[PDB]
RNA sequence: AGGAUUGAAAGGGAAUAAGAUUAAUAGUUCUUAAUCAAGAGAAAUGGUAACAUAUCAUGAACUUUAAAAUGGAGUGUGAAAAUCUACGGAAGAGUUCUCUUUUCUUCUUAACAAAAGUAAAUUCCACUGAAAUGAAUCAAUCAGAGAAGUGGAAUUUAUUGGCUUUGUAAGAAAUUCAAUGAAUUGUGGUAUUUUUGCAGUCUUCAUAAAAAUUAAAGGGAAUCUUUUGCUCGUACUAAUAACCGCAACAGGUCUCCAAGAAGCAAAAUCUUUAGUUAAAUAGAAUAACGCAGGUAAGGGAAGUCGGCAACAUAGCUCUGUAAGUUAGCAAGAAAGAGUAGCUCUGGUGAUUAUCGAAUCAGAACUUUAAAGGUUAGGGG
């Protein structure tokens, strides 16, 4: 076995220090950097991790074409489908019911 | 399968007749030695038995040892599916 | 480095007025097409010799050419 | 330590550079005593404390 | 519009890798190949839906949501690496008068991107409507606020999109050969460990950070090439000699990487890669008294304040286990038997005849009669 060293200055394994040792050419292993893992989105009302949107960094979105960071449709990457739904018929109803009890009952 | 073995610049040291007799008898087609007859009998070039290149530097070498005449001759492939002999 | 796959990409990278370099390198089983852009370097895995031979007359005579071989230059 | 700041860098270089015997030609002007340097320091022997 | 300064080289954080090079520096130099930020040259479609489209396809004030950004335990499992191993080889090395188709070494590949082929898990969408109730896990857990089935969508899996593969890229590097030039660089495993994710389960009178910064939405105000990237640290030790103890002090001082044997075990013991043979001087003789490690006939605590010290038990399997008790324990109670080597036999699966795992049980034979090299409870 080949045995390997922190590149960097840091010498402790935190979070942001996290490596992967990989072999390379002539037998060795070399050291990477690997990425923290992260979290996706979460519906605004029933907090459910929204699907379409990957999870990566909060600035990594800025790098991802301008389609794949938004779902195309109301209230799109901050509502879920289930999340919407509930609000057409919230605001629909509720508004034709006041239409019948009050306003020329 | 047929390995070549070169004494261009050896034959003096080894004759080839007795190089045609040990191969002969002590290649163990099936764990017996001697009992080469699908061995063509310097090359070998057989095709019925299986063998291995790497096996035929095991008896040269064994060979050499058994006439005390290791220690000048080195054994070294010529990457053309044989061996040729060096100093 | 990124990779062209078919025939037209190339000429038309060839034909275009962004290239730096070609490098053309020879192996036992095909001919890989490596132009030098001002960003990457476009490849093209090559394993019929006419088609070569027209990408080699596609290449304009200003640029330079480098070949290579079982020898590194 | 790897890490220092500018200032305090210089500071060490400084050190290093007081750090030096008198020159022979020094040592030959008429009714010259200062023959050793007695501030002179090592790093094993005395610890400047900086 | 809302609240000033400082406070982390282990918290948050835009973006770089492989090879080569020096007497000494290198994610910093060189070759090659990349990435990031700031600049310069009446306004879209598709899908039933979940949702999808090389920038595309306008989106101000104001407001909201999310990310950055969240404990621990234990179980299962995906992938990579290491070790081991199956088949096929190529090159070199070791043994060889006794044998050994033999034993050992090399057979590699980065950042960033691509998308031939093909995965595991979870969550959603469409059709349909479950009772004779079904579906499923090691465990759970779930269903008319809709199960199972079939067909789809999304996210995660150390960069693009997880793995093989591809560009980089063999031109490098490794192993050989010749005297700079030549050769090779397959495919697998229902094995172990490590790393990294995922899924649910358990637990708290414990619920296990904030900001810089980024994106999305609601609203409708308005009508590819190229330049630049400043300041500071960067040598070396990091300890049985570079740090703190007056010193080259058997004391103390926070971390990362981690091979084989054997074993339950990162234990003791031995070895490979690497390091070292010197670390406050030696030679001769082999007295007493010592310090450290031992043994001893017969007796067995009679020694002593006192079994102090030492001896003794010691692993695993099977049988067996009392009084007392807060009913949970005591309990490994106590006590007894087995255990080696060699030659065999049988049980536990996968896939559909071939292949594979260490584990358990049993039987003849032999001997120096078997845990004991090391590790390893004295009991009442």
């Amino acid at each position: 076995a080949v045995r390997v060293t922190y590149v960097r200055k840091h010498s402790y394994n935190t979070k942001s220090n996290g490596i992967r040792i990989v072999k390379t050419a002539g037998g060795n292993m070399t050291v990477q950097h690997r990425q923290k893992i992260s979290n996706g989105v979460r519906c605004g009302d029933c907090g459910c991790v929204l699907a379409g949107i990957r999870h990566i960094r909060p600035h990594q979105y800025g790098w991802l074409g301008k389609s794949k960071r938004t779902v195309t449709r109301a209230y799109g990457g901050v509502k879920c489908h289930k999340c919407v739904q509930k609000k057409i018929l919230r605001a629909f109803l509720i508004n034709e019911h006041n239409l019948i009890k009050l306003a020329a009952a | 399968f047929s390995c070549t073995i070169d004494l261009t610049n050896c034959t003096d040291f080894i004759e080839p007749k007795k190089l045609v007799t040990f191969f002969r008898q002590t290649i163990k087609v099936q764990g017996r030695a001697g009992n080469t007859k699908g061995i063509e009998v310097v090359t070998i070039t057989t095709s019925s038995a299986k063998l291995c290149k790497r096996y035929m530097k095991y008896l040269m070498k064994k060979y050499l040892k058994k006439n005390n005449l290791r220690e000048w001759l080195r054994v070294i492939s010529d990457k053309k599916d044989g061996f040729e002999l060096k100093f | 480095p990124k990779q062209v796959q078919e025939f037209k990409q190339i000429l038309k990278l060839l034909k275009s007025g962004s290239i730096r370099a070609v490098r053309v390198k020879t192996n036992g089983e095909n001919t890989k097409f490596k132009v030098r852009c001002a960003k990457y370097l476009y490849t093209y895995i090559c394993a019929d010799k006419a088609k070569a031979e027209e990408l080699k007359k596609a290449i304009p005579k200003d640029i330079h050419v480098v070949e290579i071989a079982k020898k590194a230059p | 330590t790897g890490h220092k700041g500018f200032s305090y860098k210089l500071k060490l270089g400084k050190k290093i550079h007081q750090n030096r015997g008198v020159p022979q030609w020094f040592r030959m002007k008429t009714g010259n005593t200062i023959n050793y340097n007695f501030k002179r320091r090592h790093w094993n022997r005395r610890k400047m404390g900086m």
